[PDB]
């Protein structure tokens, strides 16, 4: 798995740091105290969906007609190849 | 008595009579011995010594 997303990489790093700070490693020389294991590590670190947006925000607009923007984007991709040939 | 005497006659000697050898089974006889199955290459020995499995618990 490659890393090409700052947000996901940072989330994974934070998860690793939390896991390291929450685990206790007994010394290899014995004398390990009571463990009291937890049968599920994923339960202690449940996967949480990042919040996409807040519940409410101040309304701002520019009159760009987002539907018009979608139509323009769809049209541009169709004729780009023909446009480049027509340019010469 | 004769068999026990013969056993003493072959006590500790390799390549002894077959009848005195284990009768467990053909498959187990040809199976790798305890020493043979424990043979580990130096690379794997070093890897195990450096990073053996650790005992860790999620408590704090």
């Amino acid at each position: 798995r490659q890393n090409r997303n700052q947000e996901i990489f940072d989330a994974n790093v934070q998860r690793l740091k939390e896991y390291q700070s929450k685990i206790i490693v007994f010394p290899r020389n014995g004398k390990a105290p009571e463990a009291e294991q937890v049968l599920s590590a994923a339960a202690t670190f449940p996967i949480a969906q990042p919040a996409t947006d807040v519940e409410a925000r101040a309304v701002q607009d520019n009159g760009e007609s987002a539907f018009r923007t979608l139509r323009l984007a769809r049209s541009e991709k169709k004729f780009r190849g023909i446009r480049e040939k027509r340019a010469r | 008595q004769q068999r026990e005497a013969v056993r003493q006659l072959y006590k500790g000697k390799k390549y002894q009579p077959k009848d005195l050898r284990a009768k467990k089974t053909r498959a187990l006889r040809r199976a790798l011995t305890k020493f043979e199955a424990s043979q580990v290459t130096e690379k794997q020995r070093k890897k195990q010594i450096a990073f053996p499995q650790r005992k860790y618990a999620i408590k704090a």
